[PDB]
RNA sequence: CAUCGGUUCUGGCGGGGGGAUAAAGGCCCAGGGAAUGUGGCUCCUCCGGGAGUGUUAUAGCCCUGGGUGUAAUACCCUCGCCGGGACCGAGGACCGCGCUCUGCAAGGAUGCUGGCGUAAUGGUCACCAGCGACCCGUCUUGAAACACGGACCAAGGAGUCAA
RNA sequence: AGCGAAUGAACUUUAAAUAUGUAAGAAGCCCUUGUUACUUAACUGAACGUGGGCAUUCGAAUGUAUCGACACUAGUGGGCCAUUUUUGGUAAGCAGAACUGGCGAUGCGGGAUGAACCGAACGCGGGGUUAAGGUGCCGGAGUGGACGCUCAUCAGACACCACAAAAGGCGUUAGUACAUCUUGACAGCAGGACGGUGGCCAUGGAAGUCGGAAUCCGCUAAGGACUGUGUAACAACUCACCUGCCGAAUGUACUAGCCCUGAAAAUGGAUGGCGCUCAAGCGU
RNA sequence: GGGAUAACUGGCUUGUGGCGGCCAAGCGUAGCGACGUCGCUUUUUGGAUGCGGCUCUUCCUAUCAUACCGAAGCAGAAUUCGGUAAGCGUUGGAUUGUUCACCCACUAAUAGGGAACGUGAGCUGGACCGUCGUGAGACAGGUUA
RNA sequence: AACGCGACGAUACUACCCGCACGUUGUAGACGUAUAAGAAUAGGCUCCGGCCUCGUAUCCUAGCAGGCGAUUCCUCCGCCGGCCUCGAAGUGGCCGUCGGUAAUUCGCGUAUUGCAAUUUAGACACGCGCGGGAUCAAAUCCUUUGCAGACGACUUAGAUGUG
């Protein structure tokens, strides 16, 4: 009845895709399966995954899928009777959560070497344990939060001032400059954003992203793969300790 | 509020149409 | 309304030389008594076909009673009621022991919720839901919920209305 | 539509003790003792497991079940207050006149009095009395800041709002005069 | 107070008929069906309570035909029999209709008994109480409203006589 | 109704509702032949008569507290309101005809009150039962029963006419249609929201967001030559869209009840009053 | 000269114009149609009015001031709009037959109304006939509320 | 509040208080006029066993309108004293004395009011009587005053004194 919230009808140019997009996903996976010899299942547990585009550009000659997990599972087939190819159903069993497919015409050892040598620094992300203590210096705060030398740094922005306050540093606006305490220092002590060995909240993660300080590492973890010629799936170390479907 | 809701409904309908899609003054002036 | 019973009426146009042995129309209705049953049958037949009271007769009127008035049934009533805007359809559900009780409750509920009266309500089809999965309304769903047990909190005691004064403050627990 | 049964559940920590009378709720723990009357809402309190309390409404309406969501969060707020407590960090800023804040506790009535002086040059002293059970301090961790902590979230929040309202600017430009005492951080002591 | 007549109000009891010769329901008989699944087994953060396979099993239920049965009952309509109360008693030899005919509840109340036999019943004035209740006449109008006359009492006071 | 009958309100086999005129027997119809100054080619027609026919259901029902004719005599010549039908008109009012009904000259019960409403007409009494209307006493009779709805910062208690609508409610209940959901719906939280590209023109400067026009491609899970915040420009945030967690029903527009608003002045007062909230309000 | 009509408003009044086109939910199966927008009034350079006026009582709020709020380039000062509020106060000059407008002055400001067809209480500043003319009227002619 | 109330002083007469003889005295109306927890109602009570819809409960209730006498009973009731208690518009308990008293049973009387006729029977209030204690007053008028005043009214003063 009445006493209900009214959601805004957005003046936008893109709308929700839904079933016909799920259908393109089905068609693309089913047309991709026969074209390649090996299918890898990889996992990206707690990473921002904005480096997947560079991974794609590097493996331009490989077809990588990262969609909704249940849709990918059912496109691959969940039962031995609805499989497109033999055993893609038990590869669906490795396909459990924040995972992706990788169809290749290449050698499993070369794929594993690439994704074992590939590693890039990324922002903390919520839930990760802090590997360090990051505290801002007392005084005028800069755009890096006292990580690069201050003499080679630019002050943080007055439009990030109110956002920085809502994230929780007692910082003030003196003469157009954001400073913690007083401009000449003294005043107050520093603000320790994160402590060693402590689960980081989204507040702290947003603080770290605003200060452009990276604490986490992006690494794709290959859970397993499947060769079509033998019709056989091989487990690479990861799935013995990662929960399965 | 009647005028405002009529305006909002017209704006919503016009936006839906345009998102789906991919003289008397002259005589009087003379 | 009142006390009702099922009344099944067959009536036919009066025989003539042109069309002997007429169609013998029949329908089942709800009336407090047989006179009202026949009047409603003739009104409905005038509304549907081109047969009138004067040019017709009542072949039979019988009371349909329930097959099993002792077992709890769920009834779906599809009805049409005319309000100030026009004619509107409703499907409503009632948990009773008889189609008579279902229709009684339906008249009462329509009067209470929409101020629709007897000549403003038309009974189009009353059915007994043969099994669950045929109930669509949350109240009868919660009535047919498994292992249904509930207390009766704040039960006002039934004191005689001539007992003006009491010596103890009454309790509302049992 | 007269729902036959609607149930809610509140879990309890190991180190707390909840004693609930007809509709009085009393909670004890490491931090202290909090009591509240809920006699204005119809509810049956129950135990379903070792460490969870249950709240139910029979033959109720959506208003009744909505009360059951409020009754839970209020009791949950009391449990959190007795386990970890509540704390409000407030900051006072000024442009030309330093705001002088004096916090003391009187032996009589056992309350905390906060006195504000020199709010944009006013000669009037502004005295605010705290609700009982509230501790107010000027912490030497940051300058121009105050910490108001306690057991009851309602009392702590109402006290913070009381200081914020008493330091209000009148007949001036809101965009120009930026002086006052404002709630900056909200959280728990532990 | 008892026995009666007239009118009337209000309780109980005994049958009859009808209806789908109620519908149901109990109880046997046969045939199907299913779930808000009667036991078991598997799993299950085990005082406990749940998910899965599992249809009469250590509960039952639904539908259909048959019997018992011309069952019971409700409901509608009917034929009677008892109880309590109220108000009334008109007429004054016989005739008449009758019946249950030594007689009678049959064309209208008699029998028995008590207190008092006087303000006791009853009636009239004054007041109280409950309810009810615009100040009369004239005039106009469809009607009101208005207007007119009315300080009180006594006597007089207005369709008569002749052609 | 049909046009699988023809033809096309002006079509019809048939035929509604609704009021309405005439007639329903001895106070009769005919048939038959005598007259006539009428008439006809004519005992031929018309009128005046004879005979017959049914006296019993003699020519439907129902009522019938009698009807008709003559003579004489008194008071009367106004209208008002309303239903239905009907003509005209206005912004709305309203005006005019016809029928019937209430008032006169009419008392009584009810509607608190009252020309125009509902019931019912009248000698004086006793008893019984009802109408309209009522049963929280005032006030005789129910704080009767069954199912629901409603909380009003002067509700409502029969006014439904006005204000007044395609009106305003994030009040509440019932319903209709359409759409999405274990191929994970609504809401949320943690993340992505990228590249050609500081896309073309203009401006001192304008990079998606002071302006004009087009408004594409790739990667795709998806991302607008961008929905807002922000910079002098950047930058940065955010939205759109997408993924992971959660887990089962949601959510858009209409409809129907009751409720709030939909306009108010001036001595202090009115559902009759007190007062009434699972009512002493509304519907059956 | 005759006839009808013979007072009249009484949940009346108040802030947002009318005409035509487009659009338009319903209804309806063409006709009706709200809100908006466009065209006319309407744009490219900054006197009207033809019964009035004083003292006192009371009421309304449709609030001028005083009190408190929300918004505004609201720096301060002075303000503007709007909300709750009637407790408390609430004018004078010039001109005109009078009134308002405009203007001029103090003042915190110097608001608008009701006392119910007699607009609080008190006070002040004609129609009928007759004669004679008819292209218009006259009468110290008569009668009368 | 001149028809709301409280505290206190003095109260001559009258009879102020006390006991009964009562009243042909009044009463919107005796006839067992019997009964104190508080508080909640989505809870409570308790003797701590348990109990709670239910005041259709508890107390009291026999005797010539309630006589007289016994076996037996220490239970109930009332009046006076003492100690305390109750003030929202004022009472109850404990002790004591004194009087009455079916928990059981029995005896001697009831008649005749004549077949019903309010079973005149309670309380408070008021009034006449005795015999016991006690008390022994004011106001108004008059004169005067002027803190007052239309007239009334009001503040004052007249008994041996600061008159």
């Amino acid at each position: 009845p009445k006493s209900k919230r009214a959601r805004v009808y957005h003046l936008i140019q893109v709308n929700k895709k839904g079933r016909e997009a799920k259908e393109r996903l089905f068609s693309n996976i089913r047309e991709t399966i026969p074209k390649y010899q090996h299918c890898f299942v990889f996992s990206v547990d707690n990473m921002r995954n904005n480096y997947l585009k560079d991974v794609r550009h590097e493996l331009n000659d490989c077809r990588i899928f990262f969609g909704k997990t249940k849709l990918m599972a059912r496109a691959l087939g969940t039962t031995p009777e609805e499989e497109q190819a033999d055993g893609l159903h038990r590869l669906t069993r490795y396909l459990t959560g924040t995972v992706g497919l990788l169809f290749t015409n290449r050698d499993p050892a070369d794929i594993e070497s690439y994704f074992s040598n590939l590693s890039q620094v990324d922002f903390a992300r919520a839930g990760t344990v802090a590997p360090r203590t990051v505290t801002v210096p007392t005084g005028i705060v800069y755009s890096t939060g006292g990580e690069v030398p201050p003499e080679h740094d630019v002050p943080v922005s007055h439009t990030l001032e109110p956002e920085l306050r809502r994230l929780g540093m007692p910082v003030r606006m003196i003469k157009g400059k954001v400073c913690l305490g007083d401009e000449k220092g003294e005043a107050s002590e520093g603000y320790t954003i994160c402590k060693e060995g402590e689960v980081l909240d989204s507040r702290q993660t947003r603080l770290l992203k605003l200060f452009s300080i990276c604490l986490s590492e992006f690494k794709v973890s290959l859970l397993g793969y499947w060769n079509s010629a033998s019709g056989e799936v091989t487990e690479l170390e990861a799935g013995k300790t990662r929960p399965k479907r | 509020r009647h005028a405002q809701k009529i305006q909002m409904r017209k704006a919503i309908k016009q936006h839906e149409e345009r998102n789906v899609k991919g003289t008397a003054k002259a005589l009087s002036s003379q | 309304m009142g006390r009702l019973q099922e009344y099944q009426v067959i009536g036919r146009h009066l025989p003539t030389e042109a069309n002997p042995n007429p169609a013998l129309y029949r329908m089942r209705i709800f009336a407090p008594n047989e006179v009202v049953a026949k009047s409603r049958f003739w009104y409905f037949l005038r509304g549907l076909k081109k047969v009138k009271k004067a040019t017709g007769e009542i072949v039979s009127v019988n009371v349909i009673s329930e097959k099993h008035p002792l077992k709890v049934k769920n009834f779906g009533i599809w009805l049409r009621y005319d309000s100030r805007s026009g004619t509107h359809n409703m499907y409503k559900e009632y948990r009773e022991t008889s189609r008579v009780a279902a229709v009684e409750a339906m008249y009462a509920d329509m009067a209470a919720r929409h101020r629709a009266r007897f000549r403003s309500i038309h009974i189009l089809k009353v059915v007994e839901l043969e099994k669950t999965e045929d109930v669509k309304r949350p109240y009868i769903k919660q009535l047919v919920a498994k292992n249904l047990s509930f207390p009766l909190p704040h039960r006002v005691p039934k004191i005689s209305t001539k007992k003006i004064f009491s010596a103890k403050r009454p309790s509302t627990f049992s | 539509m007269r729902y036959i049964h609607s149930e809610e559940t509140i879990p309890v920590p190991e180190n707390l003790k909840v004693s609930i009378k007809s509709r009085l709720v009393t909670v004890e723990g490491p931090r202290g003792k909090l009591q509240k009357d809920l006699s204005h809402i119809a509810v049956n309190f129950s135990v379903v497991k070792k460490g969870v309390i249950g709240l139910e409404i029979h033959h109720g309406s959506r208003k009744d079940v909505a009360a059951l969501r409020t009754v839970r969060t209020i009791i949950n707020n009391m449990i959190i207050g007795v386990t970890k407590g509540f704390k409000y960090k407030m900051r006072y800023v000024y442009a030309h006149f330093p705001i002088n804040v004096n916090v003391e506790k009187n032996a009589e009535t056992g309350c905390y009095e906060v006195e504000i002086r020199n709010f944009i040059g006013e000669k009037i002293v502004r005295k605010v009395v705290m609700a009982p059970g509230v501790e107010v301090e000027i912490s030497k961790a940051q300058k121009d800041e105050l910490i108001l902590s306690g057991n009851s979230l309602e009392a702590v929040s109402q006290s913070a709002a009381d200081i914020q309202q008493i330091c209000k600017v009148r007949n001036k430009d809101i965009r120009k005069f930026l002086d006052g005492i404002y709630v900056s951080e909200k959280g728990n002591i532990v």
